[PDB]
């Protein structure tokens, strides 16, 4: 999710810029900057929420032993989805 | 057979260090505080001595 | 008695006339240096150069430190007479790559935050 | 001040001095001692070049990581000039060459490209620009050199009102034409001088205090829009100082006179080298011409600058002209040259 | 107590006891302690004056026969008056047995040169003096080793910086390799590891 | 249980004397030795064509450095600092804060490659299998500024070498 | 059997296309062996095989004339193989990536891109966190 | 033009001649000279490139700093470097000479070869191995290959 400031200079997924007058732009002069173009905060909102049949649901990010250590979520709020501490998947029970 | 050497120990221009951090530097002799976010006191038995802080800057490359 | 032994001198006398010893052998070994080097500099400045070093510990009362001053200005001699010591290490008492660092209040109090 | 611009440290190699410089000529014999001292505070360098990038080693042990920055440029092309001056608040002009190459005549390099520097530093939101001219530069002179000199000069201060412009008098040091343009003409035998030396005078300064002088005018709030005469300690004559100058590298002088027609008909015939010339004209002109001497402009004392005299300092370039006898004879071996001072 | 538990050698225990007791008794005018850790290492503690004679005696003694010295260094403890601590490690070939001994000295105090006794000894002391600046008494030829030419201060102290006082670059203007007071880009970052817990209270302190 | 290497003395026979005669007259052992070096003119050279052919290496390969995602696209990295407290020579800086989404994540990510010893310590610590070294090893820059590495360029090295990455991490973590 | 490996020249020297194609791979890799292709790249590499060969000279790559914007006829290096290939090539593996390809990842790059050092495309580091303290705004306003 | 064409062939000339014959000096340091000895190994064979070792700094083309710098050898290796003949080329290998690596904090270590010479190439690794030297070597020669001398002398 790559947008342009206001000087013409790619902003970073974190978030920062040079402003017109600073002066650390000119490294940039006849070279280019590097910024990747895969934000995880998109990524990662652009997933599906989980509806499972329990109270209480693990992640562990899946591949097994090749994923983040194990976790338990309580999924008892009916206002909120539960989120993974690591993999940032959310886990709903079914409402409605 | 022993000289009865009188004065006040000073090995200031032995150590090799520049006069400037020497004279101007200020120690601190203290016993650090215990860590409140834990109850363990064993970083709390020794005496520590450290000297005043300085300027630090931030790189203007890599910052 | 403080029980302490000594190095070599007992007292200041003695202490004294060995500082006397290596001063002369340093004035004597500057104009070879100055040669053997090939120094841009003049055997009256490297002889005030030996000066100062000598007066930068004219301050010591303590014949034990004399002693050890004495035996590392015998070591620092011996590295120039045998070349072991480059133009590099000569002409780092000089110091003419380093800017003056100011004396007075105002000059440190523009530049920064160091007493 | 813009914050990022605040300086911090203590003026070493890893300080921030909160100064971004671009040296235009910083690949000569000035360029390097300058880009050297700014690199020594911590301040961002910005070295334009248009030679091979192969010429440029030298100035990149100068400075920290970042610091100094190498684009490529046209003398001709202003939007390389735009490129290069951006993001400076300090531009410092060294374009100069002391011969005319086909390609570029003195007007284009002391005229032209001068002035496109300071109309695009102007327009571009630079806030300091320094500009070298000579001592001797007048409109005048019988050396195309000067009078283009000259000009350049008042054209930068018209488009560029308060720049700074200093004016030094023969530099000498180690990659220097001054001293050792007259060491390596023993070879030819004698040494011509156009009679003989004996009603010119010359008042050299040294490298260091010149590249000190400028970065000392970078900063000095007090030298927006002043011109400066950079000159050394003593003035000599020109056969007193040949002569000194071959006696510290311990060489047989010979001098002879020679006309003013044949040494600038030698010098004309040097001048058809495709390569660096060994000299020319109009070095003949300038090396036979009498230094100006301008009391009314400040000098490198308002700067904080005492000047170091040659006898201080010619060991350090003559002794590399020596042969193996005498190759380590010291300084204060060869009798200081006579002065004309006042 | 098997598997993960490094075993335990009592014969050896009780024969460096009786050795270090065999010692003790024989130079009784410079040996102020002896112990046996509890891997069986074997270390005798004496003044500073009997580095000679104790040396001498643990090389030609036919019962002890320490031939070959495996190392000779210094640890630097600030807290204690006598600030450094020249150790020194033996080897036994006839007795396949290894000694070590310990004695301490200050700044100021020379420690008499072991150079006679030991051929080896030569290079190790002008390595202590140089990274500690012990002086060593009648040594042949006492000089810096390992430090740069000029270096000013001992390394190995407590007191002195990581990173040491100057740095070095090479400078066009002088056309030569030139030293500067130290400027780092990055500051070497500090580590608070220590846990307030104590591990191990075998070794536990009188709390005064 | 010892044995020696150089006390053998030479039979003092009329017939052997003769025959070390001739060796010192006619070179035989020189002989020898042309003998062998000619076998080795005659053999195949142990040389490879790079850079069209390469040396062998192994999952275990330690090189440049990476940091990698899950299979959704989330970043692994959780800024533990695990691996800025184990690295030997203090190559890692980091710098965290909570996200927009109040997720945990570094907003400064950096390696200074002159400083790294390259020993793997740190995808060794890491929990999450997030910064691992990769099999790139051809990554020789012009400028010493180029191997400053930052966290755009680390998360680039990421999506760049990732399917070897993942491929070398199957092969082996199960000894891991 | 000196006829024969004046044969196995002939052949080599006939199963590189001609003599133009045999003169180009010489020139080219200054090696003239014929295997078996194992694959071909996206960009334009050629993957050989010779199992007779002894182990590091059984795997080669024939680099392709033409990579993302630079002509590579000539100036060939070995930062233009893709990820799956160099580990196919490295032999840290015995499965092409045309028998066993890598598992499909959306943010994975589908241009692979060689050491562009020394280009303007080079990377310049930079700090990648933002102004830690802000100053304070003084009014637009005059005061008095 | 016809001038330019022909500064631009002998720039072809020259560049080639100097690149297909590198001659690094036989100066080495620390670790990383074991790799650069496996480099001269038989599997590398790094004379196959034109590139020989010769001991005298008056015969070498390029240097190859390999191992830590300290503050004791700094002078030498400026001196050695200054005494090579120019055009001269340095090549940084390993993260010792690159930056400092895991001596960088240390009071004896320079950190970084390029405070003392200017480097042309920065090979990373601790130790690199002897394909990345290689890579680092060729990529070398390709520079050398990139300049343009006389074209940029015609043009002045
Ligand atoms: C002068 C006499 C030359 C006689 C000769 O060349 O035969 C060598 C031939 C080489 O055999 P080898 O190297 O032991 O076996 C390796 C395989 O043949 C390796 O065979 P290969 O599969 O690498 O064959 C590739 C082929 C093609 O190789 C080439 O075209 C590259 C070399 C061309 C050089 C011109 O090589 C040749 O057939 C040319 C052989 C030499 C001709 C010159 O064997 C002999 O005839 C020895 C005769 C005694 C010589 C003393
Ligand atoms: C610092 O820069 C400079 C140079 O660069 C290094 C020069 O060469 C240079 C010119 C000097 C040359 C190197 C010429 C040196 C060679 C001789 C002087 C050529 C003339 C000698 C004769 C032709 C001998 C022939 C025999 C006769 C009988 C006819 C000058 C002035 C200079 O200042
Ligand atoms: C008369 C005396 C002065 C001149 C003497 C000259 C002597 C003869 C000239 C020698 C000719 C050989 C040069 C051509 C060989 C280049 C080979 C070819 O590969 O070059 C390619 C590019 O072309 C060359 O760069 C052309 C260079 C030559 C340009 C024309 C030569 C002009 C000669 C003019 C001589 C006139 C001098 C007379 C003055 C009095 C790139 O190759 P490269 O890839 O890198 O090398 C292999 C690396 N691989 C494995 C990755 C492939
Ligand atoms: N040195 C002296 O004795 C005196 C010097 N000055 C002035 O000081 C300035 C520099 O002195 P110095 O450095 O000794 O002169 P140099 O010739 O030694 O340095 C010349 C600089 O100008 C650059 N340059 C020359 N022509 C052009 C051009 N056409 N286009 C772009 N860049 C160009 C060169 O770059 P490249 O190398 O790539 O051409 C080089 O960096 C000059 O203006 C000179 O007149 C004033 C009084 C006396
Ligand atoms: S490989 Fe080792 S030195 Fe390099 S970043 Fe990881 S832990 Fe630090
Ligand atoms: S890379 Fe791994 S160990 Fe390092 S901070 Fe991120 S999650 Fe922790
Ligand atoms: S970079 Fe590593 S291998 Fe090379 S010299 Fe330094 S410590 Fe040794
Ligand atoms: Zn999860």
């Amino acid at each position: 999710g790559v947008r342009t400031s206001p000087t013409g200079e790619k902003v970073t997924h974190t978030g920062q810029a040079y402003d017109d007058g600073d002066y650390r732009r000119v490294r940039f002069s006849d070279r280019q900057k590097e910024v990747n173009e895969n934000f995880a905060i998109d990524l990662i909102a652009e997933q599906p929420v989980s509806e499972v049949g329990s109270r209480v649901i693990s992640c562990d990010g899946g591949g097994g032993a090749l994923g983040h250590p194990r976790v338990y979520i309580n999924l008892d709020k009916e206002t909120k989805t539960g989120t993974c501490g690591y993999c940032g998947l959310q886990f709903r029970q079914p409402h409605h | 057979q022993l000289i009865a050497v009188d004065e006040k120990l000073d090995i200031t221009t032995l150590t090799g260090v520049p006069e400037e951090h020497i004279k101007t530097r200020k120690v601190r002799i203290f016993v650090p505080a215990r860590n409140n976010m834990q109850s363990g006191v064993n970083n709390t038995k020794k005496w520590k001595m450290e000297f005043d802080t300085r300027e630090r800057w931030e790189n203007p490359l890599m910052g | 008695g403080t029980s302490v032994k000594p190095i070599f001198s007992r007292d200041m006398n003695e202490a004294k006339r060995r500082v006397r010893e290596l001063y002369r052998a340093w004035y004597r070994e500057v104009p070879n240096t100055v040669h053997l080097f090939q120094l841009d500099i003049s055997v009256k400045q490297g002889r005030d150069k030996v000066r100062e070093m000598f007066m930068k510990n004219a301050h010591v009362t303590d014949p034990r430190v004399v002693d050890l001053l004495v035996i590392k200005g015998k070591m620092e001699l011996e590295e120039t007479i045998n070349v072991w010591k480059q133009r590099t290490h000569i002409m780092r008492f000089f110091h003419e790559t380093e800017a003056p660092r100011p004396t007075d209040f105002l000059s440190k109090f523009y530049v920064g935050h160091d007493p | 001040l813009h914050h990022a611009l605040i300086p911090h440290g203590k003026g070493g190699r890893s300080s921030v001095s909160g100064i971004v410089a671009t040296v235009f000529g910083a690949t000569g014999f000035l360029g390097r001692y300058v880009v050297n001292h700014l690199g020594r505070m911590g301040s961002q360098v910005i070295v334009p070049y248009r030679c091979e990038p192969y010429d440029t080693m030298h100035l990149r042990p100068m400075g920290d990581l970042g610091q100094i920055i190498f684009m490529e440029w046209n003398g001709k092309d202003k939007d390389s000039i735009r490129k290069v001056v951006e993001h400076s608040n300090v531009v410092i002009n060294l374009v100069g060459r002391e011969w005319e190459t086909k390609n570029f005549d003195f007007e284009d390099v002391f005229v032209k490209i001068p002035h496109a520097i300071a109309q695009v530093s102007k327009e571009a939101g630079v806030e300091k620009l320094i500009h070298i001219s000579h001592l001797n530069a007048d409109i005048k002179s019988p050396s195309r050199y000067l009078r283009s000199k000259a000009v350049g000069e008042k054209e930068v201060r018209a488009a560029f009102p308060e720049a700074t412009i200093i004016k030094p008098s023969d530099i000498f040091g180690r990659e220097d034409r001054f001293l050792n343009y007259f060491a390596s003409m023993r070879w030819f035998g004698g040494v011509p001088l156009i009679s003989l030396g004996k009603e010119t005078v010359k008042q050299p300064v040294y490298i260091v205090d010149v590249s000190k002088g400028i970065i000392n005018a970078i900063k000095d709030p007090d030298a927006k829009g002043k011109t400066f005469a950079f000159v050394g300690p003593n003035r000599y004559l020109l056969f007193d100082l040949v002569q000194y100058i071959f006696a510290v590298a311990y060489r047989p002088f010979l001098p002879y006179p020679l006309p003013h027609f044949a040494y600038r008909w030698v010098g004309r015939l040097f001048e058809v080298s495709p390569f660096e010339p060994w000299t020319t004209r109009d070095k003949v002109e300038r090396v036979h011409m009498s230094d100006m001497t301008l009391p009314h402009l400040p000098g490198l004392e308002d700067l904080g600058i005492q000047a170091t005299p040659l006898e201080l300092k010619a060991i350090e370039v003559l002794r590399r002209h020596r042969t193996y006898r005498w190759l380590t004879s010291e300084m204060e071996d060869v009798k200081p040259a006579k002065t004309v001072n006042i | 107590t098997r598997p993960t538990i490094r075993p335990r050698n009592d014969v050896v225990h009780k024969q460096l006891s009786a050795f270090g007791q065999y010692v003790a008794e024989i130079l009784p005018k410079y040996v102020q302690q002896v112990q046996v850790s509890c891997f069986n290492e074997l270390e005798i503690f004496i003044h500073p004056d009997g580095v000679i004679p104790v040396l001498t005696f643990l090389r030609d003694h036919t019962n002890a026969q320490f031939k070959s010295l495996a190392d000779l260094t210094a640890v630097d403890v600030p807290t204690r008056q006598n600030r450094f601590e020249i150790v020194y490690n033996l080897l036994s070939l006839r007795f396949n047995s290894r000694i070590r001994v310990k004695t301490y000295t200050d700044e100021l105090t020379p420690i008499e040169s072991s150079v006679t006794v030991y051929k080896a000894a030569n290079w190790y002391e002008r390595e202590i003096w140089d990274m500690f600046g012990v002086f060593f008494a009648n040594h042949p030829d006492l000089r810096r080793i390992l430090t740069d030419y000029g270096f000013e201060g001992h390394p190995f102290r407590k007191d002195f910086p990581l990173s040491g006082y100057v740095e070095l670059r090479y400078d066009d203007e002088v056309k030569r390799v030139v030293a500067e007071p130290v400027e780092l880009a990055q500051e070497f970052r500090k580590f608070d590891l220590n846990s307030p817990w104590e591990a191990f209270p075998a070794y536990r302190q009188p709390p005064e | 249980t010892y044995k020696f290497v150089n006390m053998r003395e030479p039979s003092m026979d009329m017939k052997s004397v003769t025959d070390r005669a001739a060796q010192t007259l006619l070179w035989t052992e020189l002989v020898r030795g042309l003998g062998m070096t000619l076998s080795y003119l005659f053999r195949e050279p142990a040389t490879i064509n790079y850079p069209f052919e390469k040396g062998p290496l192994s999952p275990r390969f330690r090189g440049e450095h990476a940091l990698r995602r899950y299979p959704s696209g989330e970043e692994r990295c959780i800024a533990c600092k695990l691996c800025e407290a184990v690295c030997p020579a203090q190559a890692i800086t980091i710098e965290a804060e909570p996200r927009a989404d109040g997720s945990r994540r570094t907003t400064r990510y950096d390696i200074d490659m002159t400083k790294c010893i390259y020993c793997g310590f740190c995808q060794e610590a890491c929990p999450v299998d997030a910064i691992v070294e990769g099999p790139n090893f051809e990554f020789s820059t012009e400028t010493h500024e180029e191997l400053l590495y930052n966290k755009e360029k680390l998360l680039n090295n990421g999506d760049k070498w990732e399917a070897e990455i993942a491929a070398n991490i199957q092969a082996d973590y199960l000894y891991r | 059997e000196l006829v024969q490996v004046l044969r196995r020249g002939l052949q080599q020297v006939s199963g590189h296309g001609g003599l133009r194609g045999y003169l180009r791979v010489l020139f080219r890799a200054n090696d003239v062996r014929v295997g078996t292709l194992v694959g071909e790249d996206k960009y334009g590499n050629k993957y050989y095989e010779d199992n007779k060969q002894f182990f590091g000279r059984h795997r080669w790559v024939i680099y392709t004339t033409e990579m993302n914007g630079r002509d590579t006829f000539w100036d060939v290096d070995g930062s233009m193989v893709p990820p799956e290939w160099h580990r196919w090539l490295h032999c840290m593996t015995d499965d092409p990536p045309t028998t066993k390809p890598p598992t499909a990842r959306k943010y994975i790059w589908t241009n692979h891109k060689f050491n562009v050092s020394g280009t303007p495309q080079q990377y310049v580091p930079y700090s990648t966190t933002r102004k830690k303290i802000q100053e304070w705004v003084p009014p637009s306003t005059p005061y008095k | 033009s016809r001038g330019e064409y022909v500064v631009a062939k002998l720039d072809d000339l020259v560049n080639w001649a100097r690149r297909s014959s590198l001659w690094p000096m036989t100066f080495g340091l620390a670790c990383c000279a074991v790799e650069m000895m496996h480099m001269a190994a038989p599997r590398y064979d790094m004379d196959r490139f034109g590139v020989v070792f010769r001991a005298s700094p008056r015969q070498s083309d390029v240097m190859i700093v390999a191992g830590t710098l300290t503050n004791k050898m700094a002078p030498a290796l400026r001196k050695v470097y200054d005494q090579m003949p120019e055009p001269r080329y340095v090549v940084s290998m390993g993260s010792c000479a690159n930056g400092g690596g895991y001596y960088h904090y240390s009071y004896s270590v320079v950190r970084g070869c390029d405070r003392i010479v200017p480097v042309d190439i920065y090979v990373p690794g601790c130790p690199p191995t002897a394909e990345a030297l290689l890579y680092g070597i060729l990529q070398l020669q390709r520079k050398i290959k990139r300049e343009k001398r006389l074209r940029i002398w015609y043009r002045r």
